[PDB]
RNA sequence: CCAUGAUAAGGAUUAUAAAUUGAAAGUGUUAAUAUCAUAAUCAAAAUUUAUUAUUUAUAUUAAAUAUGUAUGUGUAGAUAAAAUAAGA
């Protein structure tokens, strides 16, 4: 059938206000850093549709700031 | 009867209203448009003759 | 015929189908009506060839033909009723009730956005958005930029 | 509820007030008096009888001279323009109803 | 420094800079990055910016390989031509076509000079091909700059995305207008574009095909459009568009009115008669003088005819300055002293056209052709149809 | 030929063309910032 | 959900679901489909050919000298796709 | 005027208060809606989407 | 009312499907196709200061 | 030349509106007054659409 | 007979000049409807450069 | 598929070049003209035919021709993918389960099992029929091969 | 084709192989007039007055319809009668019978 | 029984139905019994068609053609003013059916249309068809519409017709009109013997022989039928003196590949 | 100086023929003295859908709409390219001819480039011939000086 | 006549000091309403029908028909809103 495509099942992971993890969220700001994502160049992020976060067009595989500027660049300027 | 006419449509039921399953598959972007550029098996005989 | 077999949950959805006919008839009869109106209303001489009583008689004959055109679509577009094609909800163009690009009512657009049926990018509800034309003048400025792109860039030989 | 300027969804909400003497021509009528009368004043094809003339038709001398009955649609079922006069010439029917 | 200017100059400069954007000549003879024969602009459109960026990179590398191949084969051909060649007789005739050269007379161009000009053109083409190949061989994986015209060929340039905000109410409840306005959300439709520029020094049909066929293997949910800017040759002859004096009575503003373009203006070029009927008494030189052309040009136009009879249909030279114009302004008048059929036969026109052109004759004439002949006295002269009018050598010029 | 020979002919091999992994490994590498005893 | 089925072409949910291709991927071509070259089909138009002769051909291959000789008589006889009105008895 | 935010380098207005679609000048210099967004909408905004591509009976 | 999703991994596999799954995917095929606690906790915590990670509680 | 070569003659448009000429000659329409008697008396009421 | 643009504010103010009392109409912006109803048949870039 | 068939797509280009140069198209051999006609039929179309090609009726007529000739494998509207492919568990870090993120219809030979890990001459030695089970299956595998 | 980890191990190529390029190019035909070639020139007195089915139909503005305006004028002149067209009245002609026609 | 229509008639011929009844017919599984618009009687079809165009056509009572002498509204019946009384103060400007139809050359400017009717008259025999194939006659264009060739969205089977009309290719109307009007004769002769265009052909021949190639082309622009080979012969002959090779090739091609290879002479 | 001019200057017909020989520049070439070959370039847009407006019924009218939208053809011609000797032996456009041409084309000329954008007809094949005809008219009127 | 979803109302608290120009808007529920998946006799063209955030004193109707009635010393009771590029 056409619907036979939409039948693959995903297995549950194997273990050993709302939406927020208290342990990570309650960590002190001055230590955790006022950041919600890795500090890589913003060209790697795309505003996710239907989700209130920003994901990367490359799955993981973060590139540092020095991967975009010429070698030994000042302030990562071209 | 040939064994390639598979029933793509599922059995009618309340699923087609209750769920968000599509009633057709999406168009294939990288599939060429079908056009007729063949020989009727008789034009070849005509040209050979 | 009358709610025996309709195959649809909303019977008003046929109004969109019949309004497409109105648009098709407008496309058919726009040129003729415009030419007739221009010729009838023009008072200065048409050309060096035709002047005076010939022009007056031609104007009256043209307006007589235009009046005899039965079924010619001569209707302002804002008078056309706007209803979304999916839920038969009526919306007024120029207000938040209607979405111009999707051509659906506010209710239908909100439903399709809350569901996964339209690809839109959420921005701040009380801003101007990403577009620089919107941020640098607003709706009128983007309107003028669209006009400039469409027309006011060609040489028009 | 607010709607775009001069694009009110209501079409008959326009209340034609008492005619103003100073203009009396540049109000509820054609912007120019050298324009032809609208189509409602004429007969397009062979009809079987008009139920009632629309309110957009302008008033002419022939309305009072011919004597034929004329009527329009208003809040009641119908309104006939009984006792024809000559004071209302060059005006549309909508200006003589007071809905 | 510091910069101080005047308001009028500033306004004029700003307006001129805004206006003069599409007035750029892409295909020039300059060497370097600019200067080529054909320019292709491929605009790639996608729902997402990274999608269109990656598509641009893929298409740029593919076109880099294809253009390197095509320019390499063209360079091989150019080198083989430069090694040795034969001057084309058609090319030599084309060079020897100016009646007066840049030295007041005939241009005696020989094969040596034509070959020298061809060699100069081939050297320029070889230099351009080498520049293209060298700029294409640069972007290795270690260091690739696809947006730089010098670094990569073909290079890619950015373009502003199309963002259209939709603003609509989100409260399904039909509450008051204030509540509806408070429940307002903004969403937007985005479309991202990338422009790829290929400046080739020659017209390549194979390259055009290979770049047209990229729409079959474009990325997912990505479209493309093609812009072509190629040099073309346009012939402007002084026969269908001649240069002459303005008319004795100039046209006034009344000829330029609303709907006048369809009433008192023909579509250029105007029909100028190339055929001619030789008149009685006109000699070989007299006909040339009457037509404002040389005797040599006239005899070249009509060399099959050794002599011109009293009445013969000859062909005027194409470059004659006294060529008449069809449908001469002077009306044609027929005097009958007789019926409509006879008039149509003698005018070589259809009876319906004759009736509609006469107009008043139709009104005067009754059912019978005898009555038409009787009213012919009152109608007097009949105007011939416009298709039957003939021009004259003195009814057209002042 | 619809396939340029500069993609399969070893006579037209590009010496300067690196592999598909070295550049990604290198530009992924983030060297330690403690090059000097201060700062 | 609903009597109106969802459109699988423009719906972001079905487009980016687990069973389709997400937008955070290389977006390359899924498969190089080739149908017409693997098995082509002949051209069969439901409408008849508009340029056919619509008749019977006779292959009038007369010698040129005799054609010139009998041309005044041959004008009455039919030519290629032309049927004169000359009566048969004549 | 470059001194204004909405500068575009082209006159976007006719600067005539008494300007409307009725007058023959507007009629002559206006643009017909043929092959416009109106024509696109008149064929794309079908209440049933799977009817502009193919007929339902033929597809079934 | 509520469709059966069967999130259990033991309720969605049957021998008939496993027979065909095993031939294509097995241990040999997978092998062929694939290639101080205090100090360890401290280094794990401080590695979150990398350019691609965040400090986590 | 006398006049512009690419200029439509009068007969070309006379053929376009021939029946109007015949009808006007039959009905003897000497003139059609488009403005009333004292039109210029009131300089603001009688405005043409091209005014 | 024609008059050059006036130089004094009194002439502009006291001369018979009307005001905009109805909707603004543009020959090329008859399409796209009004602002906030802007219509685009094709989602091309706004600063699109024609060949 | 065979990739050299694309070399006939440049035949119209060289024919246009022949017309530009003055080389007659009818001054070719008959067999070469037959091959040229085949190439033009394969890779030649006009704007008039492009404005109406690929209509729904034409595509469905092509589908009907394919059904009559028994070749429905490559048709998008007719192809059905009953078999799916699971992941491969790695011996390193085996405590983590994986899940699908995207699904593609890729041909079988990409993940075809090794020849030695497969019954020899399976096509002739065995007959395999893929059919759907009539009874309800909670686990899955709607279409199984016997 | 040799690769066996195409999507099992997530080996998604960012460049489309030449084999797929050739397949996709050979799948679809070529527009014959897509190639530009001309040596005779431009038809100054033709190429616009062609047959009605394949005519050079104008687009956009009324000013480009000089032939259509002429045909429409000729047709309306032919069809409508003046004895009927003379019944159209102007506003001032109607108002001339008013007690106070002008002020 | 709550039947919408009391009566119905078949459409198949009595000679073929009585023999075809022996062959079972595959009906639609979810609706075997089909009662389409053709099966309606003449009076029922007329009433339904009149009611269909209630918005713009004569469906509205006051619009016209209502054939009803009194109208009951607001619990107060009102009589109808006849046309004879109406025309006393409404000057009649009726032209007749000749006004609704525009010339053939205006089809491109009217987006593939000739008739200026309330309903869109398709040129294909599948949208406005009612049993018989749809044929649009421009000499009988009337509001009553004895042939239901128009397109309205209020009949019994209007939805499919509207879908087909909106799902039409480019040049659909022009192509259908040209193909149905002009075709090769069964005798194999060219369709170049029509009388309504023969004077135009003679006029073009005279202009070409006089040398007025521009006038000949301008007249050729307005032709509707296939011109004879003499027209092409004269046009090429008159282009010969001017060396207008481009014009000669264009006029040759306009009749070679487009009009039944008439110029192949 | 005369030798240098002889060795450097190329006639219009010679240059156009050389261009069409080596650089494959399409276009008719006139060898008559009254004919002058005008170097020019043409610009247009060609677009074919591949996402959802192919292989179905609506594809045809969508493609027709795209072609009608992109019917514009832009013809560019340089005044420096026009300033060459013609077949008769005189300069095709002089200073006065150029000034008259610039006056005739108020905004159609710019940055020394004469640009004519023709949207007259629904197809580029007719837009190009309309643009060439109008350019020929403009040149004929401008040469009057 | 589909009863089910959204919305309205609407809150939370860590950033020592130096440096930096920086490192900074978040929602349950109770409510009302409604056009969606769920229970057959009837609202969208003929509109009067009363539906919160309006132009107050030098100049006031020209282009789709576009408002003749409330001047009264700006004088009640209740109601809503904000610490946001402003200056409690």
């Amino acid at each position: 059938y056409y619907w036979s495509r939409y039948r693959m099942p995903t297995q549950m992971p194997k273990f050993d206000n709302e939406f927020i993890d208290p342990i990570d969220d309650k960590f002190p700001m001055s230590i955790r850093g006022p950041l919600v994502r890795p500090d890589v160049p913003e060209d790697q992020y795309v505003d996710s549709w239907y989700i209130c976060t920003s994901m990367t067009h490359h799955m993981g595989d973060y590139r540092p700031w020095s991967a975009s500027a010429p070698p030994n660049a000042f302030r990562f300027r071209p | 009867m040939l064994s390639q006419n598979v029933a793509k449509t599922t059995v009618p039921s309340y699923y087609m209203i209750r769920t968000n399953l599509p009633h057709r598959k999406p168009q294939n972007q990288w599939e060429g448009v079908y056009y007729y550029s063949g020989i009727t098996k008789r034009q070849r005989h005509l040209i050979l003759l | 015929m009358r709610h025996i077999g309709q195959d649809v949950p909303k019977r008003h959805t046929h109004f969109v189908l019949e309004s497409r006919l109105m648009y098709e008839k407008s496309f058919r009869d726009c040129w003729l009506h415009s030419v007739c109106r221009a010729i009838s209303q023009l008072d200065e001489p048409l050309s060096k060839t035709v002047v005076g009583t010939h022009q007056k008689m031609l104007q009256r004959k043209v307006t007589c033909f235009q009046y005899n055109q039965y079924g010619l679509f001569k209707t302002p577009y804002y008078r056309l009723a706007n209803v979304d094609r999916y839920h038969a909800v009526q919306g007024v163009a120029g207000t938040r009730e209607w979405v111009p690009y999707v051509n659906v009512s506010y209710w239908t657009m909100n439903k399709m956005v809350r569901g996964g049926n339209l690809l839109v990018h959420r921005v701040h509800y009380t801003g101007w958005g990403t577009d620089s034309h919107l941020k640098k003048g607003g709706w009128e400025h983007r309107w003028n930029k669209v006009l400039q792109r469409n027309v006011l860039q060609y040489s028009r030989i | 509820r607010k709607y775009p300027f001069l694009r009110r969804p209501h079409i008959k909400n326009t209340h034609s007030m008492n005619p103003s003497a100073p203009y009396f021509w540049s109000f509820m009528t054609a912007k120019s008096q050298m324009a032809f009368l609208p189509e409602e004043n004429y007969i397009t094809g062979d009809w079987t009888g008009k139920f009632f003339v629309s309110k957009r038709q302008v008033y002419t001398l022939q309305h009072a001279t011919s004597g034929a009955k004329v009527r329009v649609k208003s809040f009641p079922s119908i309104f006939e323009f009984n006792s024809p006069s000559r004071w209302n010439i060059g005006k549309e029917m909508n200006t003589l109803t007071k809905p | 420094f510091p910069f101080q200017w005047k308001t009028e100059d500033w306004y004029e400069y700003e307006v001129a800079k805004v206006r003069n954007r599409r007035f750029v000549f892409e295909n020039t003879e300059e060497d370097g990055i600019r200067g080529s024969e054909v320019t292709y602009k491929i605009v790639l459109e996608g729902f997402w910016d990274h999608h269109v960026m990656k598509l641009a990179e893929d298409v740029c590398m593919f076109l880099k390989d294809v253009g390197r191949q095509i320019v390499e084969e063209k360079l091989v051909a150019v080198r083989r031509l430069l090694q040795g060649g034969a001057v084309d007789p058609e090319l030599l005739a084309a060079f020897n076509c100016a009646r007066a050269g840049p030295f007041g007379g005939l241009d005696e161009y020989d094969k040596e000079e034509v070959a020298n000009f061809l060699r100069s053109d081939l050297r320029r083409l070889e230099e351009q091909c080498l520049s293209v190949i060298n700029r294409c061989n640069v972007p290795v994986p270690g260091a690739t700059n696809i947006y730089d015209p010098h670094t990569s060929w073909p290079h890619v340039e950015k373009l502003e995305p199309w963002v259209r905000m939709a603003e609509f109410w989100t409260s399904s409840s039909d509450t008051s207008f204030t509540e509806l306005e408070m429940s307002t959300a903004h969403y937007e439709f985005r479309k991202f574009f990338r422009v790829i520029i290929c400046k080739l020094p020659f017209q390549s049909t194979e390259f055009e095909k290979r770049m047209y066929d990229i729409r079959h293997w474009l990325h997912r949910q990505t479209s493309c459009e093609f812009h072509t800017i190629y040099r073309r040759n346009v012939i402007h002859d002084s026969a269908v568009f001649p240069t002459e004096h303005d008319p004795a009575t100039p046209t006034t503003h009344e000829h330029h009115r609303m709907f006048s373009f369809a009433l008192d203006w023909q579509s250029a070029p105007v029909n100028r008669l190339s055929t001619d009927t030789v008149h009685e008494g006109e000699s070989w030189d007299a006909v040339a003088q009457r037509l404002g052309c040389s005797v040599g040009e006239l005899k070249d136009a009509n060399a099959e005819r050794e002599t011109i009879e009293a009445g013969v249909v000859i062909n005027v030279p194409v470059t004659a300055t006294r060529r008449l114009t069809s449908f001469g302004a002077t009306p044609l008048v027929l005097p009958l002293k007789r019926t409509w059929e006879e008039a149509a036969a003698i005018l070589d026109c259809t009876v319906e056209e004759l009736q509609q052109c006469n107009g008043h004759a139709a009104l005067t004439y009754q059912k019978k052709e005898s009555e038409a002949g009787e009213f012919d006295s009152s109608v007097t002269e009949l105007v011939a149809p416009l298709s039957c009018w003939t021009s004259t050598s003195e009814s057209e010029f002042s | 030929a619809n396939i340029p020979r500069s993609v399969w002919d070893p006579a037209q091999h590009n010496p300067n063309w690196s592999d598909s992994y070295g550049h990604d490994i290198t530009n992924r590498r983030a060297w330690p910032a403690r090059k000097w005893t201060v700062g | 959900v609903g009597y109106t089925p969802v459109n699988p072409d423009t719906s972001p949910m079905v487009a980016y679901s687990q069973y389709h291709w997400h937008y955070n991927l290389p977006q390359g071509m899924e498969r190089p489909h080739s149908v017409n070259r693997t098995f082509a089909a002949p051209f069969q138009s439901n409408h008849s050919l508009v340029n056919k002769y619509r008749g019977v051909w006779i292959e009038f291959d007369m010698h040129p000298a005799f054609s010139v000789a009998l041309e005044p008589q041959l004008r009455k006889l039919p030519r290629g796709r032309t049927l004169p009105k000359t009566p048969a008895e004549e | 005027s470059p001194e204004f935010k909405t500068f575009t380098g082209y006159p976007m207005r006719d600067m005539r208060p008494g300007y409307g679609q009725n007058l023959p000048d507007y009629i002559m210099k206006k643009r017909l809606p043929n092959n416009t967004h109106y024509e696109l909408f008149a064929r794309r905004d079908i209440p049933n989407e799977d009817n502009a591509m193919y007929g339902k009976y033929l597809y079934d | 009312n509520f469709p059966a999703h069967f999130i259990k991994s033991a309720f969605t596999t049957d021998p008939l499907k496993e027979k065909q799954k095993a031939r294509f995917s097995s241990g040999g095929e997978a092998m062929r196709e694939v290639q101080d606690t205090e100090f360890q906790a401290l280094v794990e915590f401080i590695e979150g200061a990398s350019y691609d990670q965040l400090i986590s509680g | 030349r006398l006049v512009e070569p690419q200029l439509r003659p009068q007969a070309a448009t006379d053929a376009l509106l021939a029946r109007t000429i015949a009808e006007e000659e039959t009905f003897k329409l000497k003139s059609i007054p488009h403005l009333p008697q004292n039109a210029e008396r009131f300089p603001h009421e009688y405005h043409t659409p091209t005014s | 007979v024609d008059q050059t643009p006036f130089e004094e504010d009194q002439t502009w103010l006291l001369h018979s000049i009307p005001v905009q009392q109805l909707e603004m109409h543009h020959h090329e912006k008859d399409l796209q409807d009004l602002p906030f109803i802007n219509h685009e048949q094709f989602p091309r870039s706004l600063e699109w450069n024609a060949p | 598929a065979n990739i050299n068939v694309v070399e006939k797509k440049k035949v119209p280009l060289v024919l246009a070049q022949m017309d530009e140069l003055g080389v007659p198209r009818t001054h070719l051999s008959r067999v070469l003209m037959d091959e040229v006609e085949d190439s033009l039929r394969k890779f030649q179309t006009y704007r008039s035919r492009f404005y109406e090609w690929g209509r729904a009726v034409k595509q469905f007529d092509f589908i009907e021709f394919r059904r009559r000739n028994g070749w429905l494998y490559d048709l998008h509207l007719m192809k059905c993918t009953t078999k799916q492919v699971g992941p491969l568990r790695d011996f390193n870090d085996p405590d983590a389960v994986q899940g699908a993120v995207a699904t593609a219809e890729i041909p079988a030979f990409f993940n075809e099992r090794p020849a030695w890990e497969r019954p020899p001459l399976e096509e002739t030695l065995y007959v395999t029929t893929n059919k759907e089970r009539y009874d309800d299956v909670r686990g899955g595998d709607i279409y199984y091969d016997d | 084709s040799h690769r066996r980890d195409y999507i099992r191990m997530g080996y998604i190529p960012r460049y489309t192989p030449w084999e797929w390029i050739a397949i996709q190019e050979a799948d679809q035909p070529l527009i014959a007039e897509q190639i530009r070639q001309d040596n005779i020139g431009t038809s100054y007195f033709f190429s616009l007055n062609r047959y009605w089915r394949y005519k050079a139909s104008p687009h956009g503005y009324i000013r480009h319809f000089e032939n259509e305006v002429r045909d429409l004028l000729q047709y309306v002149d032919g069809v409508t009668p003046w004895k009927q067209a003379q019944k159209i009245r102007t506003y001032w002609e109607v108002r001339s019978h008013h007690p106070m026609p002008q002020f | 029984v709550s039947g919408v229509f009391s009566k119905g008639r078949g459409i198949g011929h009595e000679a073929t139905t009585s023999i075809l009844r022996y062959i079972p017919r595959a009906r639609v599984p979810w609706q075997p019994s089909r009662f389409g618009r053709e099966n309606l009687t003449a009076a029922d079809m007329a009433r339904l068609w009149s009611r269909g165009r209630y918005r713009d056509g004569p469906g509205n009572y006051n619009s016209g053609y209502c054939t009803e002498r009194t109208h009951v509204l607001e619990e107060n019946t009102v009589s109808i003013i006849p046309r004879r009384e109406l025309e006393k103060y409404m000057p009649d400007i009726t032209i007749g059916p000749k006004a609704l139809v525009t010339p053939v050359s205006l089809m491109n400017a009217r987006n593939g249309h000739r008739v200026t009717h309330d309903l869109l008259h398709s040129y294909d025999p599948h949208i406005g068809r009612l049993g018989k194939p749809a044929v649009v006659d421009h000499d009988n264009i009337t509001v009553e519409d004895p042939n239901r060739v128009g397109l309205n969205a209020a009949t019994l089977d209007c939805r499919g017709r509207i879908y087909r009309w909106l799902r039409r290719g480019p040049f659909f109307q022009v192509d259908n009109y040209f193909r149905r009007s002009v075709k090769l004769n069964r005798d194999g002769t060219l369709p170049t013997d029509f009388v309504h265009e023969a004077p135009l052909m003679r006029k073009i021949i005279r202009l070409a022989h006089r040398g007025h190639l521009k006038a000949a082309c301008e007249e050729y622009r307005r032709v509707t039928t296939v011109p004879p080979v003499e027209v092409y012969r004269a046009l090429t002959a008159c282009c010969v003196p001017g060396a207008k090779l481009a014009d000669a090739v264009s006029i040759f091609e306009d009749g070679d590949s487009k009009l039944f290879y008439v110029s192949r002479d | 100086m005369h030798i240098f001019i002889r060795l450097s200057y190329v006639p219009h017909a010679g240059a156009a023929t050389i261009a069409r020989l080596s650089r494959r520049r399409i276009g008719p070439i006139g060898l008559e003295p009254h004919q002058f070959n005008v170097p020019a370039e043409l610009g247009f847009v060609e677009q074919y859908d591949n996402l959802q407006y192919k292989r179905y019924d609506w594809q045809g009218w969508y493609q027709r709409m795209l072609d009608v939208h992109n019917r514009n053809v832009s013809l560019r011609c340089r005044i420096c390219d026009l300033q060459r000797l013609d077949g008769n032996g005189v300069q095709f456009v002089d200073m006065q001819t150029e000034r008259r041409l610039r006056i005739l084309a108020q905004h159609r000329v710019g940055m020394g480039v004469l640009k004519l954008d023709a949207d007259k007809y629904e197809d580029q094949a007719d837009n190009v011939t309309f643009g060439t005809t109008k350019l020929s008219e403009l040149l004929a009127d401008a040469r009057k000086a």
